[PDB]
């Protein structure tokens, strides 16, 4: 029974322009098995009508997800995506930065 | 350019008598048009592009026939694989499997491809040839000799060869607007200091499709490498794909060090360099 | 189009 633990990026489908409207985008991928748990945060709290892709997988079989909402970046509201797995023992925090 | 039509079943059993996962996704090259999925509220076939909405009630009764097939024959799948494996009911299993379609710059058919995966791992798959099979241990033997009996290969291959080629150059048209694009990425390099004898050089690819892709670093002639982070490609949910890279440099050096960019779109491979 | 022959149980 193969299991991998989640590769994840956080990031913008635009280049942050700030105070301009955008989407905020949090890619889960590599994982095994497919029961995964993704919330996007502000200021450490949870957004409110985030929207994932259909659940597919890679040539390796690993999974792949991309989940996404709305948001207007800003100068120093923080945003971040955070993610959960059977193969993680408490949940993965990831910081979004406007040049990764 | 070449195209691909591929199709990727899941099917994830639940502890007990619970029923199972089941989630079909069809794409073109790199665009989803259809989804399926047992959790959901349609329980039907229902479309992702807006060229595939064209199609009439038949088309979608239909495909959803075949999806409502499969996951029959997944959910019984899971029950046997179990007993092969020999394993309790307490755990959830998973079932996935990937076929398709691929053709070249002509539209001609060039290739195609059935896998079947057991737990994360290969099980059974169609040759590159689309007449035999390699089964991954014993349990797969058994089900080889069963496909075998049946010309399992032989139905799969006329369908490869045949109806999936087909309707592909049927959606390339019918999506000629969206499908049929090349965009070339566009590039910028970002430069951050990390230390007062350091910084950070990032090359960025945006706004391209289709995802296949080539960043890479080089020092005076030759690559970096091992010294370069790069981030997988990824999706940014409008249909297009990025993808950046990064070395760290002695500070003051950085026009030393050139990344080079290769694509469909661009007919001639870029070299950018720290462009202050 | 999904393929509607050559799927059938293990």
């Amino acid at each position: 029974m193969i299991q991998r633990t989640p590769k994840i990026q956080v990031y913008s489908r635009h280049p942050a322009e700030n105070g301009k409207s955008n989407f905020l985008n949090c890619y889960v991928s590599g994982f095994h098995p497919s029961d995964i748990e993704v919330d996007l945060l502000k200021n450490g709290e949870r957004i409110e009508k985030v929207e994932h892709s259909d659940l597919s997988f890679s040539k390796d079989w690993s999974f792949y997800l991309l989940y996404y909402t709305e948001f207007t970046p800003t100068e120093k509201d923080e945003y971040a995506c955070r993610v959960n797995h059977v193969t993680l023992s408490q949940p993965k925090i990831v910081k979004w930065d406007r040049d990764m | 350019g070449s195209h691909s039509m591929r199709y990727f079943f899941t099917s994830v059993s639940r502890p007990g008598r619970g029923e199972p996962r089941f989630i079909a996704v069809g794409y073109v090259d790199d665009t989803q048009f259809v989804r399926f999925d047992s959790d959901a509220a349609s329980q039907r076939m229902e479309p992702r592009a807006p060229w595939i909405e064209q199609e009439g009630p038949e088309y979608w009764d239909g495909e959803t026939r075949k999806v409502k097939a499969h996951s029959q024959t997944h959910r019984v799948d899971l029950g046997t694989l179990r007993g092969y494996y020999n394993q309790s009911e307490a755990g959830s299993h998973t079932v996935q499997r990937m076929y398709g379609c691929d053709v070249g710059s002509d539209w001609r058919f060039l290739r195609g491809y059935h896998q079947y995966a057991y737990d994360g791992k290969d099980y059974i798959a169609l040759k590159e040839d689309l007449r035999s099979w390699t089964a991954a241990d014993m349990a797969a033997q058994t089900t080889k000799h069963k496909w075998e009996a049946a010309h399992v290969a032989e139905q799969l291959r006329a369908y490869l060869e045949g109806t999936c080629v087909e309707w592909l150059r049927r959606y390339l048209e019918n999506g000629k607007e969206t499908l049929q694009r090349t965009d070339a990425p566009k590039t910028h390099m970002t430069h951050h200091a990390v230390s007062d004898h350091e910084a950070t050089l990032r090359c960025w690819a945006l706004s391209f499709y289709p995802a296949e892709i080539t960043l890479t670093w080089q020092r005076d002639g030759e690559d970096q490498t091992q010294d370069t982070e790069l981030v997988e490609t990824r999706p940014a949910g409008d249909g297009t794909f990025q993808k950046w890279a990064a070395v760290v440099v002695p500070s003051g050096q950085e026009q030393r060090y050139t990344c080079h960019v290769q694509h469909e779109g661009l007919p001639k491979p870029l070299t950018l360099r720290w462009e202050p | 189009f999904a393929t509607g022959i050559g799927i059938i149980t293990v």
